């Protein structure tokens, strides 16, 4: 992790950020993953001191030795993809990357799940309804929200029937059920980590959700499907398709529903 | 009346300053909503609504 390298004197931050490379190859295969990327290799030209200018450098020449370090690839982690010296994104090195953003509303109920499978929950529970009415939450929050509700069922009932001890009987712990106001009392104390920042997702509206402008509904299915449903018509025509449409008129008439629902039936984002 | 000296001999249990889960999230919902009504934009008729309860 950055912060961790960069804490170190001049000479010790380049050294252990070589012996990870040295031990990655002997433990071969092996993975290096490089937490808050931005904060050890920084935008040279955005800093004064020569000790990030030269972490940067010898992260870019241990990037290169992996030709040499057979079986070894390097992962990293940013907040936003151009925080970081563009010389780590050139050919080789890291020449890979992938947007990982935010968990839309799909996602959000499925890390509910996945951090509810040992929970015992109460036929009330709805993590559909938490996972819509969680905007803004990552699931970092989404986790504290499920230990949260489990918390506040164990002080209810088992903290009545318990010791303060390690050790509890399995049939108290499989007595106790989460209810439906344990999650609603986790998510009035949770705060949302990522609220500002933009949510790209696959939207749910469909054409059924859209009332009127029938024929605008089957005009942007002929600009956005017939390119790749029957490429062959427009090959034989010569014909250029449009890249995208613009829409004009009073507000509040539907024109966000347009572009959601022809993203919808197309399973696009 | 006369007071009689031995009604202020008494002996708590032991168990009686462990505050229970109810004890305890009751005065953090308390926290919690003393803190909401302070930042609560409303007007006098709902504020004397609420204090005119104690009268
Ligand atoms: N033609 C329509 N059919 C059904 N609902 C509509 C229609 N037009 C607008 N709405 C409703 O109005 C809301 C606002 O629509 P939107 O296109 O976002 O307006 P704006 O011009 O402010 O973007 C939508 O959530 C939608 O539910």
């Amino acid at each position: 992790n950055g912060p961790e390298i960069m804490s170190k004197l001049a000479g010790e931050s380049e050294s252990n950020l070589r012996k990870a490379f040295e031990e990655a190859e002997k433990n071969a295969p092996a993975i290096i993953f490089i937490d808050e990327l931005d904060a050890i290799a920084p935008k040279r030209e955005k800093t004064h001191g020569e000790v990030e200018r030269r972490i940067v450098s010898q992260l870019l020449t241990l990037m290169d030795g992996l030709k040499q370090r057979a079986h070894v690839i390097v992962m990293a982690a940013t907040n936003r993809p151009n925080s970081i010296d563009p010389a780590l994104r050139r050919f080789g090195r890291f020449d890979r990357e992938v947007d990982i953003g935010i968990p839309d509303a799909t996602g959000r109920l499925e890390i509910l799940q996945i951090h509810t499978k040992n929970m015992k929950l109460a036929d009330d529970v709805d993590l559909e309804q938490v996972a819509n009415e969680t905007h803004g939450h990552v699931g970092a929050d989404l986790a504290a929200l499920c230990s949260e509700a489990a918390l506040q069922a164990i002080r209810k009932k088992m903290d009545l029937i318990d010791l303060e001890d390690e050790t509890i009987d399995a049939e108290v712990m499989n007595s106790l059920a989460v209810t439906m106001d344990d999650f609603r009392w986790a998510l009035s104390q949770s705060n949302p980590s990522a609220l500002r920042e933009t949510v790209v997702e696959v939207p749910q509206v469909t054409w059924e959700d859209i009332g009127g402008l029938e024929d605008v509904k089957r005009e942007l299915q002929e600009l956005v499907q017939y390119p790749v449903e029957h490429p062959d018509k427009f090959l034989k025509f010569g014909m250029t398709p449009s890249k995208g449409v613009l829409f004009y008129g009073p507000p509040g008439c539907g024109k966000t529903l347009l572009a959601k629902a022809i993203a919808n039936e197309c399973q696009a984002n | 009346f006369q007071p009689s000296p031995l009604a202020s001999q008494f002996e708590l249990p032991g168990d009686f300053f462990n505050l229970t889960a109810e004890e305890i999230k009751r005065e953090q919902r308390l926290r919690s909503e003393a803190v909401e009504r302070l930042s609560v934009l409303r007007t006098k008729a709902m504020r004397e609504k609420e204090e005119q309860r104690g009268l």
